[PDB]
């Protein structure tokens, strides 16, 4: 006879935060890489210098002098933050993440520009030779759609 | 129950640097439909 | 007779504002608190950098090198950001806010990590020691239903 | 003899809708106006900038380096947005508004807080001196009725 008012109105609220629901859920998980992206550089330096001082690529965390555990970068999304070789890769954690990018990392390295070196950031990656890294193809790669358009870098982007 | 004869299989490692276990795998399976 | 059309959505509305009520009122809150947030945050800089440049924890806002008067770092909801030993605590104003939030804070603090800090937020705290400090019980801590996810931090968090 | 109960439940949907009638028209006219608002933020980035960066008022949109066009700043129910030295002033459609606050505007301006600035929303002003606004007294203001809590700001607030 008359109340549909409340019924749709909470019927509107109910469907629409099942329609806010994917668009928090990717924003969400894009926040949460994109910190994973903070805490891989910042350790471009130690990693730089450490080459421009010696032309070899730091193998570990202690080669580069930054926190001899790879666990000791960690952060809230990040489970860890590992040098091998050159190359930083970013661990997102187990708990407190999205759904389909925990476990998941991406990693920065860098090139010879000869006197300098250039950064690149995007999905894991492995070094090969002092100038070059090829895709850590294994399956827990950032999926892209969960990447900066700043980390969109392929193993071969010179 | 049903006649997906599987016969020749494969598998192999899918990392390249291998860093992680992981198989992918390729069976082959058939069934036998009228003519 | 007749006239129910009207009388049943007039009194479904009536009782949809009153449903809407309690989810407008937390929203409401949740969203005075992610202020009071921001307000205590971006005064993490100058007391980073006075604990980085001299190892000590700056012991109210003038020495971190903010606003002398606690009073000067006041909002809408925020009626003040007290820095008392490097923690860093926000007092929620008494109007223009919730209800069971008003009067009440939070607090930052940060723990050295060696060479850098880490920062955390969550219900007022105290310094005991520079890499100590614990609940400031008291009962004007605003409720962990309004604080965001990212702001549930325990005295003892590392 | 019979036939009520159709006469009077198109009587009651008829003067429920009259009664829904000025409810839908603030709701909707106060939607409008959340949305003059929304396009005149967003542009206290650029006049924020220019103000700090300069200690200058930007004098147009143009110094502000925004769309050197006060109606490229438009929207569905706004006419245009003008930055007129750091006030920044959105103005109502004519079309698809209300009724009542079509051609109407208001105004967000800032304070020197000596380091950073603080933002103020309310009803039009005029920058007298670079601390000081004033009415912008002329009869083409959004109603009090039809802005927000966060907009209710006079001249003077500090």
């Amino acid at each position: 006879f008359t109340l549909i008012e409340l019924m749709i109105v909470i019927a509107i609220v109910g469907i629409l935060a099942a329609v806010a629901l994917p668009a928090y859920q990717d924003y969400t998980a894009r926040a949460q890489v994109s910190e994973a992206i903070l805490l891989a550089e910042g350790q471009k330096s130690a990693v730089t210098e450490y080459y421009l001082n010696h032309g070899k690529w730091p193998e570990n965390n202690t080669s580069a002098g930054v926190a001899s555990s790879p666990t000791d970068i960690k952060g809230k999304y990040v489970k860890e933050v590992e040098v091998k070789n050159g190359v930083v890769t970013a661990t997102m954690l187990s708990s407190g993440v999205n759904n389909e990018i925990k476990g998941k990392k991406l990693s920065l390295w860098a090139r010879r520009e000869n006197g300098s070196v250039k950064w690149f950031c995007g999905q894991p990656v492995t070094r090969t030779d002092d100038d070059t890294v090829a895709d850590a193809k294994d399956g827990k790669e950032i999926d892209t759609k969960h990447l900066p358009s700043t980390c969109r870098d392929n193993f071969d982007a010179k | 129950r049903r006649i997906v004869n599987v016969n020749n299989i494969k598998f192999d490692s899918a990392k390249l640097k291998n860093e992680k276990v992981v198989l992918q795998s390729e069976f082959q399976a058939t069934t036998f439909r009228f003519v």
